[PDB]
């Protein structure tokens, strides 16, 4: 917007943040899927 | 020192009684005065074996926290504190960074210090095992009077008293013997029981039966003897001073580790003083030109790597304890895949260790029986009546008996009481006719006369158990010519017949047959007295001939052998095949020791030795030009005589070597021999005379069941199962571990490029810092770790047992192939990846590439906190640094990206990934752990101010992709080049 | 020779020449098109500079400027940077009516010249006269800080509305125009004392938003000068000035981030 352009200076990095450690966490998950698969 | 001890002993069996008695001041009868022994204690010291002087665990594990690597993260870990001290000092700096990493970098010096401590492992107890061969206590004569004292009180010169069951308490003069048998296997590696007599029987001591010796046993019988050895000084005391005390040495495995220590520690200190020279040229305070040497050492020394070798050591080792094959020095794991030389004891390794029948004439037939444990072959007859007649000899002529509680164990397993011959014979009619015990019950024994040493037969008395009969059966056995001289009739195919000369000459054919095959050969006959001259009630006196021993009916013969174990033959020939040479290092005689090496392919069909060339064509042996014979055979005698080049030459000039009848010592020569010519050498063994080999070789390996202590002390590697089979695997394994490490090494060298070349630019350039130092130890300790142990995990790439063993000089673990790969091809992408990234990330910032260059002075201003970027815009000081922080954080997730590619190339070194696949399971793991660690390091709470970690956005992580696939391609058209053409150029640059 | 033979060391010479070479032109491409994926105007993230940072002229050892009155080398060096700064607010810098203009005398609303786009000349900046700048070489006793904001592109700084309670209450505030700087150390043993635009004790909103140095070179920033004339001698002052705004916030870790850290000692 014009001078109400606040969210030009603005990031979620709580969202980011959130995303990437579900996506650290899955991966684990499917790491030890792969693995165990005869251990 | 020791060289004293690899002689053959001399000794005093050549003197009389008397004689003996003079030279020790003893009585033959009344034996020591109390105060004469209790002199001659003090004089002569105990009866005891000392163990040799250990170095300490200290010393042992502060000795690996001085070697290159740990050298150069010490001069990091002092660095950091002093640049924190020269801080601490000047400017009041509130911060923890070099204090901390100061910290831990000594942290990582010590737990590097704890794996290559459990590397370098040494369990040896072989003077303890020895020490348990001396008995508790021994029976003397002291003052006409017999009293067991304390064995270490024993001394030269006293009476002492054995009788069977006890162990020989010292080397001893026999003077008395009644039926004494003692068991040698100490020394021989043979336990058929040896007579003991006064009587000297032979020149050499070792063979002579008027001496018996310390860390043996009586086994029947009782003697008296005069002591002239104690302690150390007895035959075998020697022995164990000599297989305790002998240097261990480093394994091919641990030298080439230190070899690419020295490579890198050298570009180590060159790249860190040849640019610490370069900073303060260029003008850089010495408080900073150190901070950046702290960085250059991280950078250049693989952290992980020592420990990573460790780890795929152990792993491999625990492939190996799940097939019945234990290592105890985690070394021993790759020596086997580097051994050209196997020196291998015969009885109770090679072979079975129990007399076994393999042969019967019968029917003017040769028939061959089964000799493998497990029974492996196949039947021989069963249908002819004469192997009924032969089989009811060998079971009624027979004493030897099952011991109780056996009936769970195979047949050929299960212990027995009596003679090898007859416990043979018993275990060879119960495998193929039922339970023995019942043809002893049908046929009742009545009378019988047991081997005698001048009748050289034995014979037997039976009631036949057929009905209509129920009369007397009489059965002999002996040697086989005394029993053809009272045989009239042959049972030919069932009925009997004259024993006319042409059979008689085939049984001698027959008989010098079997003997030619190492075999004990024994006769067989047997005898239906007449009914009318011999009433149910008859009475046999087995004093006085009351029955006829003469014109009897030949059966049949029967051979014998401690044979081969099942798998050996085979695994003797895969040995070869892999190009490794096989020599047979025994105590037993010559004749047997050359039967059983054709039997397991030591000798090869045709091929002779210089005595086999003289009988044939019949001249003599001189006449024999000695280079025409490929194979050989040596007694102990001739070999103790010979010098060390002269058995250099006997090493050299023969393919096919059997060393029969030697002594421990002269196994520790045969192998020091081939050592001396620059071979890596295995021994294989069980018993105590194999001790000194055991240690002395590069890796010894023993059995498990029929190996004594002693053997299993001094070895590298046990083989649980006595499976021979293992040592083939073993030498497999040990091959496929090595290609792995170098799969793994350069693994983890390529990612040092990105780690260095940072640094470099940060000076040359004048940049902001692209990657920090903790962050260099993520990598290198955090992500790159499971990755780099799973190429243990890796098949092999062609048949491995099909090439020739490595040249320990010429082909080693790491090379300039290496290097060229990892540091000059693979890393240089990785680095322009990282670099990439940071680029990235600055110029999306407002810091764009151009504006970047001789900057870092008013960036890491702290006192600026305006600096303008190529947009015009004001950072201060904290702001800038998160985005540089930032940086550092893409940057490491650059290189967790391009190493990616790099797992997946440094899988193959020849192959493409689309031949060998993606079937190990613990590789893919690493991938997905490793960008998980990645991930929770960037993204987790926190890890921005205990790391300096900070979260990435999502464009951020596909920076490094092109790169990262661009790895992929060249590796993959690089190894496709190697391929299509063995020739060289690709190959001799490249193939690590 | 080390290792190979002459011929061996050319081959292995004309590959990593080759080699090097296709890897450099390959980085330089991917920087060629990451640069053409962004604006020459706008830099394509803001989120790391967003609250802005204030910053002073004089030159801090270590966010402190300590001197002695009595001496003339003790505060030369202060004054070094403090010329550096206002050299640059000349009135000989800002001549015609290009590429500057004079705006209100009084703090007044933004002004839009219109997108972040090169479809028009350098945008026009206002005229600032470092003369608005009463009472300041500087001073040698007492000094005369000079405070400033830093420029972020396309950013509006929001003064707060006198919904509330405020800390400098409801004292000369002009609400609707007016970016406040109040500075601070209980420890009240000085004498403030705010120079700037209008006579006001901020900055004037009508030198926002700022176009960048691409769109607008030669532009000036409005400025605050801050006088400690405080009756106080030999001893560390630990004093802070703070802005206060809607779009302006602060950090524990960044002592920069819309404030002040100065310690002032006249050790004399
Ligand atoms: C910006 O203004 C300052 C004001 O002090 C100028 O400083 C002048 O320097 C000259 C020569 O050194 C002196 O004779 C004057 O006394 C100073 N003041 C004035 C008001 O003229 C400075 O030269 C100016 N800078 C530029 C680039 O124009
Ligand atoms: C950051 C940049 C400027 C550094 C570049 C370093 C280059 C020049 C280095 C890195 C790795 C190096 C190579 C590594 C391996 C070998 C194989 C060896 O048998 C001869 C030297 C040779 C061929 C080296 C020559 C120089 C080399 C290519
Ligand atoms: C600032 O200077 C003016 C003259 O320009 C003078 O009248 C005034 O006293 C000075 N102010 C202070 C607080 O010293
Ligand atoms: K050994
Ligand atoms: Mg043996
Ligand atoms: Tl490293
Ligand atoms: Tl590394």
């Amino acid at each position: 917007e014009g001078p109400d352009n606040d969210e030009r200076f603005t990031y979620d990095y709580y969202r980011l943040r959130v995303v990437g450690l579900i996506v650290a966490a899955v991966l684990c998950v499917i790491g030890i899927i792969i693995l165990l698969a005869g251990k | 020192l020791d060289e004293l001890k690899k002689e053959v002993s001399m000794d005093d069996h050549k003197l009389s009684l008397d004689e003996l008695h003079n030279k020790y001041g003893t009585d033959l009868t009344r034996g020591l005065t109390n105060a004469r022994a209790k002199e001659i204690l003090a004089r002569d010291g105990p009866n005891s074996l000392t163990p040799p002087p250990t170095t300490p665990e200290w010393i042992k594990f502060c000795r690996q926290l001085f070697g290159g690597f740990s050298i150069l993260l010490w001069i990091g870990a002092i660095l950091c504190f002093l640049a924190y001290g020269i801080q601490a000092a000047t400017e009041d700096e509130p911060a923890n960074d070099n204090l901390y990493l100061g910290v831990v970098l000594s942290t990582v010096v010590i737990v590097t210090g704890c794996f290559s401590y459990y590397q370098e492992a040494k369990s040896s107890r072989i003077m303890d095992s020895f020490k348990n061969m001396v008995p508790q206590q021994a029976l003397v004569i002291r003052d006409g009077e017999k009293s067991t004292i304390n064995a270490e009180f024993v001394v030269a010169g006293d009476l002492v008293e054995v009788k069977g069951g006890d162990r020989i308490p010292a080397d001893l003069r026999i003077i008395s013997a009644h039926g004494c048998k003692v068991d040698n296997s100490s020394l021989t590696g043979e336990s058929e029981p040896q007579t003991r007599s006064p009587e000297f029987s032979s020149e050499n001591p070792l063979e002579t039966r008027n001496i018996a010796f310390f860390s043996t046993n009586c086994v029947e019988g009782t003697a008296r003897g005069v002591v002239v050895y104690t302690g150390d000084r007895t035959v075998m005391g020697r022995i164990a001073t000599l297989a305790s005390g002998l240097e261990v040495g480093r394994t091919p495995i641990a030298i080439e580790i230190e070899h690419f220590i020295h490579i890198i520690t050298g570009v180590a200190v060159f790249l860190g003083v040849s640019f610490f020279i370069l900073s303060l040229i260029l003008g850089y305070s010495w408080l900073e030109a150190v901070i950046f040497l702290i960085g250059i050492i991280v950078a250049n020394v693989p952290e992980g790597l020592l420990a990573t070798v460790t780890v795929c050591l152990t792993l491999t080792a625990k492939r190996m304890a799940r097939k019945n094959c234990l290592v105890k020095n985690l070394e021993a794991v790759e020596t086997l895949g580097s051994t050209s030389t196997i020196c291998s004891d015969k009885t109770g390794t090679l072979t079975q260790n129990r007399m076994t029948v393999a042969h019967m004439w019968f029917d003017n037939q040769i028939h061959e029986a089964d000799t493998t444990e497990n029974q492996s072959g196949a039947a021989f007859d069963k249908t002819s009546a004469t192997w009924s007649a032969l089989s009811r000899i060998a079971a009624l002529c027979n004493r030897a008996v099952f011991q109780a509680g056996q009936d769970n164990v195979p047949i050929l397993k299960r212990s027995v009481a009596g003679d090898a011959s007859e416990s043979a014979l018993l275990k060879c009619i119960e495998l193929c006719c039922g339970s023995v015990q019942g043809m002893r019950d049908r046929n009742p024994k009545i009378v019988e006369i047991p081997f005698n040493s001048t009748n050289k037969y034995q014979l037997s008395i039976h009631e036949n158990e057929k009905s209509s009969e129920s009369r007397y059966l009489l059965v002999m056995k002996g040697a086989p010519e005394r029993i053809l001289d009272r045989c009239s009739t042959i049972l030919l195919n069932g009925a009997e017949e004259p024993l006319k000369e042409d059979m008689k000459e085939a049984f001698q054919n027959a008989y010098l047959e079997l003997g030619g095959l190492g075999e004990r050969v024994l006769g067989f006959c047997h005898f239906a007295l007449p009914e009318d001259k011999y009433n149910e009630g008859y009475p046999f006196d087995a004093d006085e001939p009351n029955f006829p021993t003469t014109d009897l009916c030949f059966v049949g013969l029967m051979a014998m052998i401690d044979p081969p174990r099942a798998a050996v033959p085979d695994a003797v020939g895969k040995c070869r095949s892999a190009g490794i040479k096989v020599i047979m290092v025994t105590g037993d005689h010559p004749i047997t020791a050359k039967a059983i090496a054709k039997g397991v392919g030591i000798i090869s069909e045709g091929n002779e030795t210089i005595e086999d060339i003289a009988a044939r064509l019949n001249i003599p042996i001189g006449q024999v030009n000695p280079r025409d014979a490929k194979a050989c055979v040596v007694h102990g005698s001739d070999l103790k005589d010979l010098s060390t080049e002269v058995l250099d030459d006997i090493l050299h000039y023969h393919t096919e070597i059997v060393f029969a009848r030697t002594s421990p010592q002269q196994k520790l020569i045969i192998v020091e021999g081939c050592q001396r010519q620059g071979a890596i050498v295995a021994v294989t063994g069980d018993g105590v005379n194999d001790s000194p080999a055991l240690k002395k070789a590069d890796i010894g390996v023993a059995m498990g069941i029929s190996g004594s202590d002693v053997s299993k002390q001094a070895a590298d590697m046990i083989l649980l199962d006595d499976n021979f089979a293992s040592i083939v695997t073993g030498v497999e394994e040990g091959r496929l571990i090595f290609d792995n490490l170098k799969k793994s090494i350069a693994y983890t060298l390529t990612s040092n490029i990105p780690e260095i070349t940072p640094f470099l630019v940060f000076i040359i350039g004048n940049v902001p810092l692209p990657l920090g130092t903790v962050t260099i130890l993520c990598i290198d300790l955090g992500t790159d770790m499971v990755p780099a142990i799973s190429l243990a995990y890796e098949q092999a790439e062609s048949d491995i047992m099909k090439r020739q063993p490595r040249n320990p000089k010429t082909d080693k673990l790491v090379n300039e192939r290496l290097i060229s790969m990892a540091y000059g091809q693979i890393g240089m992408i990785q680095a322009l990846g990282g670099f990439f990234s940071y680029f990235v990330i600055l110029a999306e910032n407002g810091f764009l590439p151009m504006d970047l260059i001789g900057k870092r002075v008013r960036w890491d201003d702290r006192w600026i906190s305006d600096v303008e970027d190529s947009f015009g815009q004001q950072w201060t000081y904290e702001q800038r640094k998160i985005v540089e922080f930032t940086c550092h954080t893409s940057f490491f997730i650059s290189i967790v990206v391009v190493q990616w590619a790099d797992l997946i190339i440094c899988k193959t070194r020849r192959n493409s990934i689309f031949q060998q696949g993606m079937k190990n399971k613990i590789l893919i793991f690493g991938l997905f752990e490793e960008t998980a660690l990645a991930a929770f390091l960037s993204y987790c709470p926190g890890t921005d101010v205990a790391l300096r970690m900070y979260p990435l956005k999502p464009s951020w992580w596909f920076c490094a992709f092109p790169y990262s696939l661009i790895i992929f391609l060249y590796d993959e058209m690089r190894r496709f080049i190697i391929r299509r053409s063995p020739g060289g150029w690709v190959e001799q640059e490249t193939y690590y | 020779f080390l290792g190979r033979t002459g011929s061996s060391w050319f081959k292995i010479f004309l590959f990593y020449l080759i080699f090097y070479g296709c890897l450099a032109g390959i980085f330089i491409g991917t920087i060629q098109v990451l640069l053409l994926t962004l604006s020459d105007f706008e830099p394509k993230y803001q989120d790391r500079v967003a609250p802005p940072g204030l910053s002073h002229a004089p030159y801090a050892i270590k966010t402190e400027i300590s001197f002695s009155i009595s001496n003339p080398k003790s505060y030369e060096s202060f004054v070094k940077s403090m010329h550096k700064l206002m050299d640059l607010y000349n009135e000989s810098s800002q001549a015609g009516n290009s590429p500057f203009e004079d705006c209100s005398d009084t703090p007044a609303d933004y002004i839009k010249r219109g997108d972040l786009d090169d479809s028009q000349g350098q945008k026009k900046a206002c005229r600032f006269s470092r003369m608005w700048l009463k009472n300041c070489g500087y001073a040698e006793g007492k000094p005369c800080v000079v405070a400033k904001l830093n420029r972020i592109i396309g950013f509006y700084p929001k003064p707060l509305k006198n919904t509330t309670d405020l800390p400098e209450e409801l004292q000369a505030n002009y609400n609707q125009y007016v970016l406040p700087l109040r500075c601070a150390a209980r420890e009240k043993i000085g004498s403030i004392e705010y120079f700037g635009l209008g006579g006001y004790a901020g900055f004037p909103l009508q030198y926002y938003p700022y176009y960048g140095k691409r769109l607008q070179k030669k532009y000036l920033q409005p400025l605050l000068a801050i006088q400690f004339t405080n009756l106080t001698q030999n001893m560390e002052l630990r004093i802070e000035c703070k802005v206060y705004g809607e779009n302006i916030d602060y950090s524990e870790k960044d002592r920069f981030r819309g404030r002040f850290e100065v310690k002032i000692e006249v050790k004399s």
